[PDB]
């Protein structure tokens, strides 16, 4: 069953083919036409992706396509058309049904990839930029945002909180890799909403709390500052999951998201892991879990069970579980 | 030829309470520049705006990553955040574009950036953070909206007196 | 021939001919253009009950206006012609939108852009559509200039009606006269883009 | 609210609206009327999930133009609307064809009709139609001698182009000003009787 | 099973419902819905054979009588005809199947006019031949136990209706010229000339009546002090010679018994009684109409239609007319 | 009595020779134009149109006295349009019905009895009156106003070909 998969939600315009949601057959994405072919720019979906169908087609016959995925939310209305509305139009010109990703159900999903024998009671963390999440995945992997930030990503107050302090991009790798010369308990940053009967999270509080110091303050060292405030995102991340994963009651945990790299909490989750006996999983190394394989995937399974989408589908930028 | 309305020492709920005064009483196709540094409290008076829509503060959030987020109600405000914005053709395509809704309020987190884009009729709104809990805020108000200033002004004599 | 010209320009407008018949089909309501455009094309193959790879040549509005519509209409007609590198004919929307009134001489076309500006071209037209003034962004008071100049016998403002016959009777031109493209190589006429340059040397002058 | 409008004058113009949507549909080429008419009509209704019992009004063109056409438009409306009394309204396919050019100006409508005189009328588009020369037929110099006249923008000739959007107007306009009709009532525009009268008055 | 049927071939337009075949609750019709209009006074009004203005009113009367609910089947005359008189009725029709969601049959006014025999005798064996001679037509038919119907035999040229009729006129008699012709030919010797009989033994059932037409018109050209009734009389035995052959040695050559006749022409003293000679000394089975040309009204349609509706032989929607149209 | 438009008369023509030059008036026009057959009942107006219809390429077995279809209408090269208006009393039918066919200006009219309705007909109309000599030979004057022209040279042309064989 070859799936022809579509990427006009990230940053990389991408177009894939998968047979059976495994083997991979062809995959091109502007950002490897470039140092291979050394215009096509950045993220301009309606130019580059035309050029993708078109190194697609001239490897696959047309025919052997059985479904086309392609992303509806969330992302950028224009970006979501282009991928889309191109999409819908191969399934008319190939008589063949095509599928709507969600993307972050589809992300949620490769957890289920990165172990094949993973059994689907399980509560994922979503810690992105875009997103900072708490879900539930039942044994019919029925999904629903438990918590959910009311303000900022983890990754917003990473990024800044390292601008702040005068640190490089990107926001978390910097943070993380100069906490290790600080102190993290050495200022008493707020941790909001924790405690609490909300499994939602606040992180403005913080980005703040850091600026008012840093403006009042001097004399300090810039790592136990970074530490310190690494450690109370640290403390109310870590504290939900397992509070709900218990509350609730799962002892397998997946963290997903950028936020999901660091160190200290990879460190902090794996001693509660270590001591409640719980199983805890990460994505892949080289994290691009982002490609047209993604959608691919994600629209395999989806036509799997015959849960197609109408040729009326919008986009819904502001798509989630 | 345009007023400037400074605003001293406000609360975190009389700034969100100027944002809601200002946006009841535009009309029309209206661009909000909000003018502020890292933590100055632009966000926050965005969920003061959207009061004046009918939609709930809750659903407004750093449009950081999001780069737009819209909020449809009495009217539709389209929330923008430059923080992120690498091509500038989201300007130039897709903020054009935006811009040809004349029943809709733009406002921009950081549209004081890419100067030449915005037009000279938009509103500009200065925030600075001169305390732990009080933001000082500047709205310039071009005079070809004077509508605004009488709403505004009665605002800053209902604080200071 | 079989011909697909569609121009999703402002509303949808959508030609077909199969051999010896045409067509037209234009849907002016509240649904977006990705909620009813494809669904159309569908339903109107599946009834002169021909498929996409039967389509001698695919034409395609990618000239100026509406930029979510424009991003919609190009992308599905990419979906469809490129499995089988379909021939696309490019068709300009004002250019179009022109051929689409039923007159002789000179004629503005024009839509109203951002806040202050209008997109504005001018054609002379006795038969085949010869350009005075290229399309190009103007100020509101740069278009008063334009009128009184080139002198226009007629005005097509804002609300423009496209014959969707006249979409296909152009599209089957440029596949006879040999001026069709590869869906990769089509580019749309962004004259949003050219907007804000005129506003940074508006507030210059001061 | 709901509306069927069809003109059959020169080719098949049809337009649906279902409150919120409007479609028009034009079909130009070999198949004859009775064929392609009846059909694209059902197919359509089809498609919006809309029973004829469901119009509030049903427009027709009546207007001058070519008698099978016009006979198998106005039967066919006839049988849609004979079971309920749906309210019809008449519709004149050169006031629906001038209303279909976007110009504004003195606009002519003329139709060569029987090889030597044409089908003819000149329109003042501005606020509504101001109707200056009445639908009636001439000679092919009394065609110039209009033409020298009223000096137009706009010479409508041989192709009339009749947008569907604008008969559904008309026929929400009509439907307002109580300005409908009955099945029973319907009169058509046949020129044509007025061309033997004038030419058995020549010869 | 209620279904509505419409006539507009040619001269008369006509609206009919029918229950489960012959079981009529309305046939309309502008010939009887105009002795009528001399009642009150005058408003909405029929012309005669203007089918547009007309089919309107017809289907009004119709559905103030018929709720238009109960109708089930729609079936108009498709041919032959006038194209124009045609598609008013057709068009109409489908119409008529669109709005009330009810399935369309366009019906054969021969296959019509034929099963308007069984009309007049439903104790009837449908093995049988039938002679349709009417100015419009002459044709012979075979209907199967099936009830499917082949033409056999077709004139060349014209009808025996078109001789009569200008045969008529060649001696300056009244119109139709059939009837003046049998009136007239009665006080006339049938033997008195010996015209063409122009395609017996011919090897076919196709015929002849222009060669005819002409032998007279050379007759009086040539001819003077002759009685008019002698040729009237030979002419029309001329006619009933070519007639009765061709039918028979059909109805024999085919095997079968049984008969039929249909045409104004049908009506010919001179044909009935030769033809009723013959079959009295063969002993086969003729038919007739009575003496009442109405042979031109909806009851025909309605039927063809609960007939064809009956068998699930329905119309698709794309349905032309067809003028030159047989079986 | 009395039309000075162009004699162009014949005489002792077979049943054959008349159906060969029918067949060159009307594979010597392109579409628009009428054509009227005269001549009293049996003088061969039916038998000309036979004829005509060689030229759009169909054999002559479908021509039949259209006396009471009114219009027998036989499509080909050009549709030929075949009337016979000797059993008329609406005349709304030439106001409306024949009329509509008019407007058509790429097809053929030819009408049997047309001279009956005389002066409803365009004045650029072609007339064939069918006299009648032998019992198989006829006399026939094809007219042409100045309306209309190459023909009364293509007419007198082929006169010589089977005129003198
Ligand atoms: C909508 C879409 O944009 C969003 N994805 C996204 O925002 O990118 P993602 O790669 O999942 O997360 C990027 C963030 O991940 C943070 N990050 C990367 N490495 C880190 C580390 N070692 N420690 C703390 N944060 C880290 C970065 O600071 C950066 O802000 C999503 O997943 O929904
Ligand atoms: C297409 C339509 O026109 C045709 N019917 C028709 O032409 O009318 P009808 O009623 O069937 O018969 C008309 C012919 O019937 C002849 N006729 C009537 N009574 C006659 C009689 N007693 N003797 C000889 N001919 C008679 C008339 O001369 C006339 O030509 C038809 O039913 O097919
Ligand atoms: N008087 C005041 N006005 C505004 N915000 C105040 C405030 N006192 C405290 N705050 C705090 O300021 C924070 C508001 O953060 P944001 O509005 O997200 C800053 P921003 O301008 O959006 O920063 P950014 O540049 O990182 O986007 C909240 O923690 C809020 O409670
Ligand atoms: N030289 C000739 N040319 C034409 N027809 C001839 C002829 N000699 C004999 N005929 C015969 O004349 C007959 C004329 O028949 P038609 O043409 O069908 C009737 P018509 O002359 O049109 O008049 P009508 O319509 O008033 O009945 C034919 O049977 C034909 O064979
Ligand atoms: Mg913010
Ligand atoms: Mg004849
Ligand atoms: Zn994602
Ligand atoms: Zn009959």
């Amino acid at each position: 069953m070859r799936v022809l998969g579509i990427e006009t939600s990230c940053d990389e315009t991408a177009v894939a083919v998968l047979d059976d949601g495994k083997n991979v057959v062809v995959n091109f994405t502007v950002s490897q036409i470039e140092v291979h072919q050394k215009e096509v720019a950045a993220r301009h979906h309606l130019k580059n992706l035309p050029i993708l169908l078109k190194k697609a087609f001239e490897k696959v016959p047309p025919e052997t396509v059985d479904v086309v995925a392609a992303t509806y939310g969330p992302g950028l209305i224009g970006a979501l058309l282009v991928g889309l509305s191109a999409a819908k139009g191969l399934a008319i010109s190939l008589e063949k049904p095509f599928v709507g990703v969600n993307h972050v159900e589809a992300h949620v999903q490769a957890v289920f990839l990165a172990n094949p024998d993973l059994k689907p009671p399980l509560v994922v963390l979503m810690v992105s930029g875009g997103h900072t999440q708490l879900m539930k995945v039942d044994e019919d992997y029925s999904m629903e945002v438990l918590g959910e930030t009311l303000d900022d990503s983890a990754g917003e107050a990473f990024d800044k909180v390292a601008r702040l302090l005068g640190l490089g991009y990107p926001g978390g790798p910097v943070i993380d890799r100069v906490a290790k010369k600080g102190d993290p308990e050495k200022y008493s940053f707020p941790r909001p909403m924790l405690d609490d009967d909300s499994y939602n999270f606040s992180f403005a509080g913080l980005k703040t709390s850091v600026l008012y110091f840093l403006q009042r303050e001097k004399g300090y060292k810039v790592e136990d500052v970074a530490a310190s405030f690494q450690k109370a995102v640290v403390d109310i991340l870590v504290e939900k999951t397992f509070r709900l994963a218990r509350n609730l009651g799962i002892r397998k945990i997946a963290f997903v998201g950028g936020v999901a790299a660091n160190s200290m909490l990879r460190e902090e989750v794996r001693k509660r892991a270590e001591r409640w006996n719980y199983e805890v999983f990460f994505p892949p190394l080289e994290l691009c879990t982002d490609n047209a394989l993604m959608v691919a995937k994600a629209g395999y399974e989806k036509a799997k069970r015959g849960m197609f989408s109408p040729l009326s589908l919008n986009a819904d930028p502001n798509l989630n579980v | 030829k345009m007023r400037h309305l400074r605003f001293e020492n406000l609360t975190e709920e009389q700034l969100k309470r100027l944002a809601k005064i200002l946006t009841e009483n535009l009309k029309g196709g209206e661009v909000v520049i909000l003018s502020g540094n890292l933590g100055a409290g632009k966000t926050t008076f965005v969920k003061g705006m959207i009061r004046a829509i009918g939609l709930d503060e809750k659903m407004v959030k750093s449009p950081t990553f999001t780069l737009m987020n819209v909020y449809p109600g009495l009217k539709t405000i389209y929330h923008l955040d430059l923080y992120r914005l690498q091509d500038t053709d989201f300007l130039s395509l897709d903020v054009e574009d935006i811009l040809e809704d004349e029943d809709g309020i733009m406002v921009v987190e950081w549209g004081d950036l890419f100067d030449g884009f915005w037009p000279e009729d938009s509103i500009k709104v200065k925030i600075e953070i001169a305390d732990e809990s009080h933001r000082n805020v500047e709205i310039l108000i071009p005079e070809e909206v004077n509508f605004l200033v009488e709403k505004i002004e009665r605002y800053r004599k209902e604080l200071q007196n | 021939m079989n011909v697909l010209a569609l121009d999703t320009s402002q509303r949808i407008r959508i030609g077909l001919r199969k051999g010896e018949d045409l067509f037209e089909i234009s849907y002016t309501g509240e649904k977006k253009h990705a909620e009813i455009l494809p669904v159309v094309v569908k339903k109107l193959l599946d009834e002169l009950d021909l498929k996409v790879k039967d389509l001698d040549v695919v034409g395609v509005g990618i000239g100026p206006g509406g930029l979510t519509g424009l991003r919609v209409g190009i992308a599905t007609v990419v979906g469809l012609v490129s499995p089988y590198d379909i021939p696309v004919a490019p068709l300009n929307s004002f250019e179009m939108t022109a051929k689409s009134c039923p007159a002789d001489g000179v004629v503005l076309v024009a839509r109203r852009a951002r806040k202050g500006y209008h997109y504005c071209a001018v054609y002379l037209k006795d038969k085949g559509l010869n350009p005075l003034k290229e399309p190009s962004v103007v100020s509101d008071e740069e278009l008063e200039e334009i009128t009184k100049e080139f002198s226009p016998k007629i005005v097509l403002k804002d609300d423009l009606l496209i014959s969707p016959a006249v979409l296909v009777e152009e599209s089957e031109r440029l596949f006879r006269e040999k001026k069709t493209i590869h869906y990769y190589e089509i580019e749309p006429l962004y004259l949003q883009k050219s907007i804000a340059e005129l506003n940074w040397e508006k507030k210059k002058r001061g």
